[PDB]
């Protein structure tokens, strides 16, 4: 009469569902294959989110692919052949060489 | 005329070219894995070596080729390379702060300049092009493993005419260790440690 | 071409992490005392191109790389040590109803000293060892108050000066004087010794970050300043604000985190002393522990009179590790860390009146306000009275503090007449009565 | 027999742990230093995630460092001196000058 069965059956798991929700967040954001994470790991996860977990733009599946396509397209347009695996140092180098020839 | 190499290639030296200037970088080191309450140490950045090769003295005729093997830059009878950065050894406690994978600086030589590879701040992130140190790892998920080292690169300039005050070199890059005959050290101690301050080379 | 820096190798292993600079430094650590290492340590310069000299050994540099001789501490008599060891055993986990996995005790007297570690911290094959760091907790209040007393000695603050001169927006900042901070006559509410909504967050989420100054600026005072004396964390925090103001108007600008560690680490030779900016403290450290406990039992341990209590409850199923905690929960209270030898040096420097004039060092031993009257539960418990001084809590002829932060209880007291120091440390949150009772038993012995 | 101690000692904190999880999420994603956040503060936090919380690419520690490095590198290639604090108005201005000189 004080604590009904339909409440008692939910309380059976409520404490464990909070741990399951913490483990679900840490796995999605950091890629752990473990169980029993802490609120410290939750804070680490939510302050170091994978760029693979954020949806992309302009054709990218992720924000990692989106930025890589943008950098690769500038570098591919300057070098004149389609390619992959460029960096931000290539971007500065190749634009410095085109700016010089334009001047 | 400037070319940048980051994959094995060979190209002909131009007819007008009185000399070739080159900056060459080592591969970066791989970062260490973290553990629990310990990060990995990051790998060190590749070394940077520079050379000028002059026509008549080092190369002649129209048969010449400039050949980059992926870690050494070469012409018939001469070659230049820079030492690969040391791998990350062991671990760093959390209280000493997040590992940073150091990049190669804005090196400049005879009016050819190599863009600075930025530092890598991502946990276990790959070293930046050129030659950057692969960052040290954390211990959760995809952040556990250390990053691979930044790949080796060359920047090469085909040039005409002398520069102000230039004198033709031996045709090697730097092959000489620092002069340690005047190296000096200050030492201090406790009951369980020794502190070294080296100087003067 | 161009020097990149220097690499130091010991026995062929690079001790350096990244090239040392032309007047930089590297520390080689875990060396055995007294031994010569001038044949083990070797130095090499490197160029930007990666060229490397063959190593020069420190003997060839004529450098005296021998480690210092071990300091010969004059020991206590073995009949006293056997009794101290029996006293500590009566507080640790093998005894019925005690939760402390391990303990440290640091005793110093005119007739000798004894530093010992006991038990463990649940690492597999590693019992406690005296090189390990622990949380000093609210013993940090003695470090904070003392620098304010130095600052009064310099006439940079007078006793009657009020909070509005140093900080904006504190409740009753017109009527709190500096004397009322030092003597805990500020009426301000406490965020860890009160407020169960805050306390549950501290226990359940200790790595969270907190603004306790914002809590003060929101709070309603418990009493008008000067009408009572009651234990305050807000007081020591606002002393940190007065000291940050001093480093702006005099000296050179610092935070309280910086100024409190610089002065004590440089003056008293406390090489391990630090204030953690991460959730963890420096290596190696004692791991800290707690039973899982009800909110009514957390309130009993975090309360102002907690060490008197019969904390024999909570026959719980399981324990939580409590090594990681944010120092923002305590700020100028709570936040210092270091090892047992440095914690006993801190007690010696508080006895000697370091930072203070001969006039302050008299005044400091004599002005007091009530903390708690009590009935002694046994013969080793002292006068039935304790009081807050200008930089300590008194218990009979002893001056000192009792504190915790997370899984660590630490106690530090010095005898005002004799100059003897007793430090005690328990690595379980449940130990808040036991470590203080242990101090009383060593003092009575 | 109906509600065991090993359940009762978990239920002791289940309601508070949900609030501690809300407080942890809001702090990570907005940088608050408070406690006792609501599910409204939680929806605000999860719809306004700091770009400092998302891990970066191509050397960046965050996505804020990644985008700043890309934009600063293009402008540093055009102007030639390495620099910082470029904007998207510089990016359009300086690319229009190269485009004109190249034409």
């Amino acid at each position: 009469s004080y604590l009904p069965q339909e409440l008692r059956d939910e309380l059976e798991h409520a404490a464990a569902r909070i741990g399951a929700v913490i483990d679900a967040i840490v796995q999605a954001l950091t890629g752990t294959l473990n169980i029993g994470h802490t609120i410290e790991d939750l804070i680490f996860s939510l302050t170091n989110i994978r760029p693979g977990a954020v949806g992309g733009v302009l054709g990218g599946g992720s924000i990692e692919e989106t930025i890589k396509r943008i950098v690769d397209a500038i570098v591919s347009g300057i070098v004149g052949v389609t390619g992959i695996g460029a960096g931000i140092s290539d971007l500065q180098s190749l634009i410095e060489q085109i700016s010089s020839a334009a001047a | 005329q400037v070319e940048f190499f980051e994959k094995p290639v060979a190209i002909p030296v131009p007819a007008w070219c009185d000399r070739i200037d080159a900056i060459v970088t080592g591969k970066g080191g791989e970062g260490a894995d973290g553990f629990l309450g310990f990060y990995g140490n990051p790998g060190q950045p590749g070394s940077v070596n520079t050379v000028t090769w002059t026509r008549g003295e080092h190369f002649s005729g129209t048969t010449t080729i400039l050949e980059w093997d992926g870690a050494e830059l070469s012409i018939p009878g001469f070659e230049v390379s820079a030492a690969n950065g040391s791998n990350g050894s062991g671990q760093r406690p959390v209280a000493l702060g997040k590992p940073v994978g150091k990049g190669i600086e804005e090196v400049e030589y005879n009016g050819l300049k190599l863009a600075a590879g930025g530092d890598q701040h991502a946990y276990g992130g790959a070293g930046t092009k050129p030659g950057g140190g692969g960052n040290g790892g954390h211990w959760l998920g995809i952040y556990t493993q250390g990053g691979p080292g930044g790949p080796a690169c060359a920047a090469v300039q085909f040039r005409k005419g002398a520069l102000p005050g230039e004198v033709v070199g031996d045709g090697e890059g730097d092959v000489t260790p620092p002069n340690v005959s005047a190296l000096h050290v200050d030492v201090s101690a406790t009951s369980t440690s020794i502190t070294i301050t080296p100087s003067g080379a | 071409s161009g020097l990149r820096g220097y690499n130091v190798y010991r026995n062929g292993v690079r001790q350096n992490t990244s090239p040392v600079t032309e007047l930089g430094s590297v520390t080689i650590t875990g060396l055995t005392p007294g031994t010569d290492y001038s044949s083990q340590i070797t130095v090499t310069a490197i160029d930007m191109a990666g060229n490397e000299s063959e190593p020069k050994t420190l003997a060839e540099l004529e450098a005296e790389a021998a480690t210092d001789e071990l300091s010969p501490a004059d020991p206590l008599a073995p009949a006293v040590r056997a009794q101290i060891d029996a006293l500590v055993a009566a507080k640790m986990k093998p005894t019925s109803g005690k939760e402390a996995d391990g303990a440290m005790v640091g005793i110093e007297t005119p007739t000798g000293s004894y530093y010992k570690a006991y038990g463990g911290d649940r690492t597999k094959n590693q019992p406690l060892f005296l090189e390990q760091n622990f949380r000093y907790g609210s013993c940090s209040k003695m470090a904070c108050n003392t620098l304010l007393l130095r600052e009064i000695d310099r006439g940079h603050v007078d006793w009657d000066d009020t909070l509005d001169q140093f900080i904006d927006g504190i409740p009753n900042g017109d009527k709190i004087t500096v004397r009322y901070l030092l003597l805990f006559q500020d009426g301000l509410k406490d965020w860890l010794q009160g407020d169960p909504a805050v306390q549950q967050t501290y226990f359940l989420n200790p790595t969270l970050n907190y603004d306790p100054l914002a809590y003060i600026r929101a709070s309603t005072p418990v009493f008008e300043p000067g009408t009572d004396s009651h234990y305050s964390n807000a007081a020591t925090l606002l002393m940190g604000k007065i000291l940050e103001w001093c480093d702006a108007e005099f000296y050179t600008g610092r935070s309280a985190r910086e100024l409190i560690v610089e002065e004590w680490k440089n003056t008293v030779g406390m090489e391990s002393l630090h204030w953690p900016t991460t959730n963890y403290m420096n290596q190696p450290y004692v791991r800290g522990w707690t039973p899982n406990m009800a909110l009514p039992q957390i309130q009993a341990i975090l309360g102002p009179f907690a060490f008197l209590a019969g904390l024999l409850g909570y026959p719980t199923s399981k324990d939580l590790e409590w090594t990681a905690v944010s120092t923002t929960w305590s700020d100028a209270a709570g936040s210092l860390a270091g090892n047992m030898e440095d914690f006993v040096k801190f007690g010696k420097a508080l006895y000697e009146g370091e930072f203070l004039s001969e006039e302050m060092n008299q005044l400091r031993k004599e002005i007091f306000t009530r903390y708690v009257e009590y009935e002694p539960a046994g013969p080793h418990q002292g006068p039935g009275w304790m009081g807050f001084g200008l930089n300590s809590i008194c218990w009979g002829h002893w001056l000192g503090w009792v504190g915790n932060l997370g899984g660590y209880i630490a106690v530090l007291f010095y005898n005002q007449d004799d100059g003897s120091v007793i430090a005690t440390m328990l690595n379980n949150f449940a130990g808040h009565a036991d470590a203080v009772d242990l101090f009383y038993q060593i003092a009575y012995l």
